[PDB]
């Protein structure tokens, strides 16, 4: 049928260490991926923090630059690796993946995940 | 008789296409139609225009679309609610109706270049002009600049004609002035009571060199928590790298507008590597509310002010998080989304909306009708779960009570709420209904959507139901209307409604069939349903560092910006030193703060159904009418009533 | 110095927008995927920070749309962060922080920070001696360098500091700017609050206005004095009294039923209701669909009345009966108003009138009643027997003057039957004792443009208590005749005498209907209708305020209109002057006058909520260490909460390690584990945190400051308290040994000041002839005098040396005559070094930039650039000890006299 994202609800990871905010799927026959957004949700509105298109990765808030290497070698994986973790990283993160089908049109699945930071 | 129908919006705007659906039920032959719209009393015809021919190769359905022109004599009687007639001529037959008229050309939006300005600086501001379809359009706009006390020190009236509805302006703020919150008010020359604003602080300042961000672990305080409010300071130099410093935090309880300090809370923590933990305990809190009867803090918010200072002494900066809801449950349930009228014997689906204590959505959170364990349903991305129940064929007001059913939270921690729904008053106790159901998913454009058309009635007359006619509401006007067919033996049919940009942010569904029965009584059973859509730009827009992905630039350096957007659009840019926000981060521009207007500015008022068939249509912003006499009642009031 | 970059080869980071990149770019390139791309290339501003970028796009089909923020961060491994405030007051010593950062991941940095010299500021940097320190910033760190200065130049002034690093190539430099402001204090002194109102004692000769200069003789000189003007326009609108509610007139919808006279009885209250409900717009509340069910109930009456239309186009009870003079007109009346409402026939409405004029009139013009009707009670006030000839002439005539709009060239003698019938009224109006004939003929005369003088007086005065037109008896011929009085007052256009007549009828809230309601019902709703059409919408403003200052060239024609949704304006004068404000016709307007300025200070100034004292003294028993003492506390004696003491240290001074730890564990006080573990390498800034500080006592503390970097001069330090809950509520005291009370050496007279931290005069050995002859032909050598010192007025602050010019060797910018005296000032700290004495002669160089005050009273200043030299007296020249100098000094002169610097 169509794709759905295996993203867990709550992920915990330690202070000033790494973690894998998983976001995955299972590729279908023709469904060619064209946009992977990670949207951190600080306020009551969401914002773009990662982006992937025809020209690679593109981080859009400096408070991440160089902490956020999304996982690339595996098909059906868009996990958010994330190093030197801070306290102000506590938030609800989104994973949003866009596919093109053959029939020159498009579809988009997104799921949400809370990042909690332990001590 | 062949019934001739005539649906149009409850309120018709100025300088606006408002469509109007013509139907000739059970009819024979090509039937011409003139359409007419006189002003109200003292009939000068502001739109004779538009005519058509309702052939049998659509089953006698068509429409006509007109613009009410904001004329000179629609600028004569100012401040009382204007009016039009709509003379729907069906050849020899005429079917007119009276419709209310809001002026309301379209929306306006106002970009500041910042949020706070120092005396002697020029405020750069941009006014975007759009008709309620949010398209750009050319008009004339009175633009005021009002001072602290509410007094205007500059006016203008400009034309956005030939400017891509993007009206740039500037205002040199004088070197001497009243400080405080300034305003920029604007209105279309034709809607000077619909005034869009935007504020911006005038204040003396230099800019800081770092920010603070106070935030508790939890977006609320629970009162039986022995730990107390746990809080985290975090402070960072605007240029990315962390701080070593020393921080003064303190708490207090907000209560309406009255704010009470908690002097004994004032702790002085050092800041290591950006972060700095801190706690307002329980006992220290409760002892500062000598009202002393623990519960009394229910609904009273908390607030933290921090004051971080660096170890050099060079700079400091204050920061406060106002509104920590002191609560007995980390959830909150709202039937804002759920209709208030069921269908006896049929189901009644409950769009349960569910929130964390700061009026935001809560995701994957189980809900249950009380009296119904086992049955439960999870809240999806937006904060809506759908419940649904079989009602008994009697006309007894419903009395539903929905709880949160989280494991982890003791029953007294679960939030609950309860409501009352009423029976759709059938036409002369005939027990004939129509029920529209829609599955419960975050709707994106490009996807396609199933609308179940459920028919509940006595079988002696159900064979004479050859179609449900239906209509779509988005942004205040009719988007589309067609026919979803049904042949007998059935009860349910299903409309695969294609969902495009045109529906954002939300859309309603109003549908109805027509039947003659009992003996010679024209019957019209209808239903509605409001659907939320994924709020997003209609088009798209990004800015990125197109110049080789990554690297990290230096004072002076020339880089490059891919701007990626819509062909044949105009983009207007601004850059701002994050500093400015450390001061004021309010009244910036947000797509969603638009869609707020768009869906503050609805004409529709009910999440579905009505008290009867008339209710259905006029709650949902429509004006059904016919040559038989069955019609909605007058819409007196312009605003939705609350 | 060695291995570095010199100051001349360092460019400043200057650009410090708060907002920028304001811009329009159109995505004209062609769509790929349906998604267009423009590559903006862009220069970056020198601000080291993070830039948030926000785009918004506006598209033909795809409406508005807003993008997301996109952060771009601009960074350096090394840089300065110059911490200038917003403003700083003139000739008040201030402190500023210059913060340096070293972010090289594992690299110590030896640095040279320098302030650059600006004559807008007193500061240790002088043009021939830079202000510069050399310090070692550690890795991953910052380091505060203070700079203590004095703002001399009022206005907008500049501050530039720089740094280079050793054994590398890294450099950086900041050039912020801060606001310098008047010594005294901000004041708003009003000069006039006048009311612009032509006519109300603006007078027949329109309002003319003189407005005097401000007070201004306690003004702090060399400061601005803006004279402001505030023109407002104050309106008040409407005298429209409330409409009679809709929920009340429901019974007036009377279905017309019966004969010729029981149809118009029942036609009126439905007909009149429409014409009232059209022009109040009320249909809203009453009901909206209930109109179309009342149109046909007018047309029904109309066509049921078309049957009785007698052969001769007249009107009575039956067709058998003779025609009533009254019912013809009253039909002309009821139809004429309903010309709009439906299709009335042209032959009919201008047919009933042609019957009246040709048959029913006298020579003088009376419209007599040949047929006394059977239902008289309908006719209202006409039921009485007296003056029937007058009031019936007016009733039939009134209808003619409402049916003159349409019918103009059907009935030819209409400019005729109204002319005679008016003179009858106008002549015989003043014999009426009753209100009715005074209130109804008055309306008839009010429609001819003929009611003035004694006729109008009687009209306006027959109204008892200035509102109602009454009579003795049945109280329906008074709610009737008062609404002939309203309709005259609305064709008088007299909105003075109108509002009451209405207000009385809205207290008599008469909702028609019933027996004999007819007229009462008709004219009351035809009058309280016309009121709501014509009555002032918005009371009018059209002020053309003229201002004309002598200062400026041209007038200033401030147009004013209600419709201008501000009705607020301003004019900014720079120079205080006397200026005329004329004003012309209508409305009413505000005219404020204010001047901002500054005045002298009072002697209880501004360390408002913090008294602070600070001292420094030498060592204990046994290089040079001193006792820094801080005794402070807080006004409004309620023990202030938590606070900062911020200590800046003296150029190369350092607190002792031991002393500090005494104070840290001393309770009700705190110093952080960071500032202790810090190096002796750099402890030039230090914050003492405090828990409490009232002014019950003074919280006294002190500690020992080990000097480790020996140098001449040295900068003072500064302690500065504030409570954490306001960096405004603060107080900044200084300290330093030689000068005391930390203050820098400056020389101020009245207003402005001279940066006096430099050479007293050209310094020191051989003093050969060339060596002298040369140095007085440099750039700014404006004068050369041989002087006798004639008096030596020492003082504390500044010295005085009255020198008498014995001869001008080189004159210049100051035409001083020989024998004349000139005063020379010099700082007190130069006294012993100059060491002069009266009766003695000197040699004096000096520049033009050294004078003090305007001609003819030009004081000279001795500084760094003057040459002052002992000149031996005549007889004392012959001495084997003063031999050489005496010969050279009197060789020096001959060169300058005969030749003059041979440039
Ligand atoms: C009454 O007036 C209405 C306006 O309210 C008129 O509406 C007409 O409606 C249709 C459909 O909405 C519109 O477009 C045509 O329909 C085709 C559907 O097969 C469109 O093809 C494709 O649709 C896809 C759906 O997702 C889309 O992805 C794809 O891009 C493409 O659009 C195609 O666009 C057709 O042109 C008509 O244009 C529109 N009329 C007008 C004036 O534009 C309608 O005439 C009246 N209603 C009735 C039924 O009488
Ligand atoms: C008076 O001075 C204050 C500033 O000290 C200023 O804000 C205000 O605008 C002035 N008031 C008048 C009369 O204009
Ligand atoms: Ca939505």
């Amino acid at each position: 049928g169509r794709p759905i994202l295996e993203v867990p609800e709550s992920v915990t990871g330690p202070w000033k260490g790494d973690v894998n905010l998983p976001c995955t799927y299972d590729p279908l026959q023709g469904y060619t991926q064209v946009l992977v957004k990670w949207l951190v949700q600080r306020g009551s509105d969401p914002v773009t923090i990662f982006l992937r298109d025809s020209s690679g990765d593109h981080i859009q808030q400096a408070k991440y630059q160089g902490r956020l290497h999304v996982s690339h070698k595996v098909p059906g994986d868009v996990s958010l690796q994330l190093s030197t973790l801070e306290m102000d990283d506590r938030s609800h993160y989104t994973c949003e993946v866009t596919w093109q089908t053959p029939d020159g049109n498009q579809v988009v699945r997104d799921k949400i995940t809370e990042l909690r930071v332990q001590k | 008789s062949p019934m001739y129908s005539i649906i149009t919006p409850n309120i018709l705007r100025l300088e606006s296409e408002e469509t109007m659906v013509l139907e000739a039920h059970d009819a024979q032959g090509d039937v011409p139609v003139t359409v007419t719209v006189h002003d109200f009393p003292g009939k000068k015809l502001v739109l004779s225009s538009e005519k058509t021919v309702l052939t049998p190769a659509t089953n006698h359905m068509g429409n006509v679309t007109f613009t009410i022109p904001a004329n000179r004599e629609f600028k004569s009687e100012k401040g009382r609610n204007k009016f039009v007639t709509v003379q729907a001529t069906f050849g020899t037959q005429v079917v007119e109706k009276v419709v209310l008229v809001s002026l309301q050309s379209g929306y306006l939006f106002i970009q500041t270049d910042k949020t706070i300005y120092t005396p002697g600086s020029t405020v750069l501001y941009r006014i975007f002009t759009v008709n309620h379809k949010l398209l750009p359009v050319g008009r004339t706009v009175m633009v005021n600049i009002e001072n602290p006390e509410g007094i205007p020190v500059k006016q203008d009236s400009l034309s956005s004609q030939n400017q891509l509805g993007v009206l740039p302006l500037s205002w040199d703020i004088p070197e001497l002035v009243n400080m405080g919150q300034w305003k920029i008010r604007a209105y279309y020359e034709n809607s000077p009571q619909q005034v869009f604003s935007t504020e911006f602080e005038v204040k003396e300042y230099v800019l800081p060199s770092f920010e603070v961000i106070v935030e508790p672990t939890e977006k609320f305080y629970y009162i039986y928590n022995e730990k107390g409010l746990e809080v985290t300071i975090t402070a960072r130099f605007l240029y990315g790298k962390k701080v070593e410093g020393t921080a003064f935090v303190i708490f207090g309880i907000q209560d309406g507008e009255q704010r009470i300090s908690l002097p004994e809370s004032l702790k002085r923590i050092p800041i290591e590597d950006g972060s700095g933990e801190v706690v307002l305990s329980r006992k220290v809190l409760l002892d500062g509310v000598q009202n002393l009867r623990a519960e009394d803090l229910v609904g009273k918010s908390l607030y933290v002010s921090a004051t971080v200072i660096l170890h050099s002494g060079s700079d400091m900066v204050q920061a406060e998080r106002s509104g920590i809801p002191i609560v007995t449950s980390p959830y909150q349930i709202h039937f804002t989304k759920t209709p208030k009228y069921f269908k006896p014997g049929m189901p009644f689906d409950l769009m349960v909306f569910v929130t964390n204590p700061d009026g935001s959505p809560a995701y994957r959170v189980p809900v249950a009708v009380q009296g119904e364990d086992t049955v439960q349903s999870l809240t999806q991305g937006d904060g809506v779960a759908k419940l649904s129940i079989n009602t008994h064929p009697s006309q007894k007001p419903l009395s539903i009570t929905v709880r949160t059913k989280k494991q982890e939270l003791s029953e007294a921690e679960q939030a609950t709420r309860t409501m009352q729904a009423l029976p759709y008053s059938t036409v002369g106790n005939s027990n004939n209904y129509l029920h529209l159901s829609v599955l419960r998913t975050e709707l994106r454009p490009g996807e396609t959507l199933n609308v179940n058309f459920l028919l509940r009635m006595d079988r002696a007359h159900e064979a004479k139901i050859r179609y449900y006619t239906y209509l779509i509401m988005n942004k205040g006007r009719l988007l589309k209307a067609g026919r979803q067919v049904r042949e007998p033996g059935q009860d349910l049919v299903v409309l695969p409604l294609s969902i495009t940009t045109d529906f954002i942010p939300s859309f309603r569904l109003v549908a109805y069939y027509t039947l003659i029965g009992a003996s010679g009584q024209r019957e019209v059973v209808a239903d509605s349903v409001w659907v939320d859509v994924k709020d997003s730009c209609v088009g798209s827009l990004v800015v990125k560092s197109g110049q080789s992905e990554d690297r990290q630039p230096v004072p002076g350096q020339q880089m490059t910006l891919k701007i990626e957007g819509d062909h044949g659009a105009r983009v207007v840019l601004v850059a701002v030193d994050k500093g400015v926000f450390v001061l004021n981060k309010k009244n910036k521009l947000t797509q969603s703060k638009i869609w707020d207007v768009v869906e503050k500015a609805d004409i529709g008022c009910t999440p579905g159904s009505g008290k009867d068939y008339a209710g259905v249509f006029s709650d949902a912003g429509l004006t059904f009418t016919s040559s038989s006499g069955q019609q909605t009642a007058q819409r007196a009031e312009l605003q939705c009533p609350q | 110095d060695e291995d570095i970059i010199a100051e001349e080869n360092i460019v400043s980071r200057s650009e410090f927008p708060e907002s920028w990149l304001w811009n329009v770019e159109d995505l004209k390139e062609p769509p790929k995927n349906g998604i267009s791309t423009k590559l903006m290339n862009i220069f970056l501003k020198d601000s080291i920070t993070t830039w948030e970028i926000l785009a918004v796009s506006m598209s033909d089909k795809k409406g508005i749309c807003v993008a997301d923020p996109f952060e771009v961060t601009v960074m350096q491994d090394f840089f300065i962060d110059l911490r200038l405030p917003y403003s700083v007051v003139r000739n008040e010593q201030v402190e500023i922080r210059a913060v340096l950062y070293n972010y090289r991941q594992n690299q110590e940095l030896k640095v040279r920070v320098e302030l650059l010299h600006n004559p807008a500021f007193c500061s240790l940097a002088t043009t021939k001696r830079r202000h510069q320190q050399t310090v070692t910033i550690p890795p991953k760190s910052s380091l505060s360098v203070p700079y203590v200065i004095v703002p001399l130049k009022t206005g907008l002034q500049e501050v530039e500091v720089k740094a280079a690093v050793y054994h590398h190539f890294i450099s950086d430099g900041v050039r912020k700017s801060l606001k310098v402001v008047p010594e005294g204090i901000r004041m708003n002194k009003t000069v006039a609050v006048r009311t612009l109102d032509p006519e109300r004692l603006g007078r027949e000769g329109v309002q003319k206005e003189d407005i005097p200069p401000a007070d201004l003789s306690d003004q702090v000189p060399d400061t601005e004095s803006e004279t402001r003007i505030l023109l407002q326009g104050t309106p008040v609108a409407q005298m429209t009294e409330d409409a009679v509610d809709a929920e009340r007139l429901k019974h007036l919808i009377v279905t017309p039923s019966g004969c010729g006279e029981q149809n118009m009885i029942g036609m009126t209250p439905t007909v009149i209701a429409v014409h009232y409900l059209d022009e109040t717009e009320q249909w809203e509340k009453f009901g909206l669909e209930k109109r179309q069910g009342a149109l046909e109930l007018i047309k029904k009456g109309y066509t049921q009345q078309l049957a009785f239309r007698q052969p001769s186009s007249a009107f009575a009870a039956f067709v058998k009966r003779a025609p009533s003079t009254w019912l013809t007109a009253y039909v002309v009346k009821v139809f004429s108003l309903a010309v709009n409402l439906i299709a009335i026939d042209s032959q009919v409405l201008c047919g009933a009138v042609k019957w009246l004029i040709l048959e029913k009139q006298k020579p003088d013009g009376v419209f007599q009643e040949d047929a006394p009707v059977i239902h008289q009670e309908m006719i209202g006030g006409l039921r009485n027997n007296n003056e029937k000839d007058m009031a019936l002439t007016a009733f039939v005539l009134i209808s003619l003057q409402e049916a003159k709009d349409i019918c103009e060239e059907q009935v030819n003698s209409l400019p005729g039957s109204i002319t005679k019938a008016g003179d009858f009224l106008e002549a015989n109006y003043m014999n009426l004792q009753r209100s009715y004939t005074v209130a109804i003929a008055g309306y008839a005369l009010a429609q001819m443009g003929r009611l003035k003088g004694p006729l109008l007086n009687k009209f306006l005065t027959t109204a008892k208590d200035k509102n109602r037109w009454e009579d003795p008896g049945k109280q329906l011929y008074n709610v009737e005749a008062t609404s002939y009085a309203l309709l005259a007052l609305l064709q008088l256009k007299d909105f003075d005498f109108v509002p009451p007549v209405v207000r009385w009828l809205n207290e008599q809230r008469y909702y028609g209907g019933g027996y004999g309601s007819t007229q009462a019902t008709f004219m009351v709703f035809q009058a309280l209708a016309q009121y709501q059409k014509d009555a002032p919408d918005h009371q009018e403003l059209n002020l053309d305020v003229s201002l004309q200052l002598p200062s400026r060239s041209s007038k200033i024609t401030h147009r004013i209109h209600w419709e201008s949704a501000s009705l607020l304006r301003s004019e900014e004068t720079k120079e205080n002057e006397g200026f005329t404000v004329t004003a012309e016709g209508k409305g009413q307007g505000t005219l404020s006058v204010v001047t901002m300025y500054h005045a002298k200070a009072k002697d209880q100034l501004t360390c408002n909520k913090f008294d602070l004292k600070v001292t420094i003294k030498p060592a204990p028993e046994t290089k040079n260490t001193m006792i820094l003492e801080i005794c402070t506390r807080y006004r409004g004696d309620q023990d202030a909460t938590m606070s900062i003491l911020d200590i800046s240290m003296m150029t190369g001074f350092a607190p002792d390690t031991d002393d500090l730890k005494q104070l840290a564990n001393g309770v009700d006080r705190y110093i952080s584990k960071y500032e202790l573990d810090k190096a002796f390498s750099d402890r030039n800034t230090l914050i003492i945190y405090l828990d409490k500080v009232s002014h019950s006592e003074d919280d006294c503390l002190a500690f020992k400051v080990h000097q480790y970097f020996n140098v001449e001069l040295i900068q003072p330090g500064a302690v500065k308290v504030y409570a954490y809950y306001n960096l405004e509520e603060s107080c900044t005291r200084f300290y330093h040994p030689e000068k005391e009370d930390g203050k820098l050496n400056k020389l101020c007279r009245d207003e402005l000041c001279r940066c006096a931290e430099e050479n007293c005069f050209i310094q020191k050995d051989k003093v050969t002839l060339e060596e002298r002859l040369d140095k007085a032909c440099e750039p700014g050598v404006d004068y050369v005098y041989k002087t006798r010192l004639v008096k030596v007025q020492l003082s504390n602050d500044f010295d005085e040396y009255i020198m008498a010019i014995e001869q001008t060797i080189k004159s210049g910018s100051d035409e001083v005559q020989v024998g004349q005296q000139r005063t020379f000032i010099s700082p007190i700290k130069c006294r012993e070094a100059l060491k002069l004495e009266e009766k003695k002669h000197y040699l004096m160089w000096g520049l033009s930039s050294d004078f003090w005050g305007e001609k003819p009273n030009l004081s000279y200043i001795i500084g760094k650039d003057t040459w002052v030299e002992h000149w031996p007296e005549e007889d004392e020249c012959q001495d084997e000890e003063n031999q050489k100098q005496c010969q050279d000094l009197g060789a020096f002169t001959e060169s300058m006299v005969v030749f003059g610097c041979p440039n």
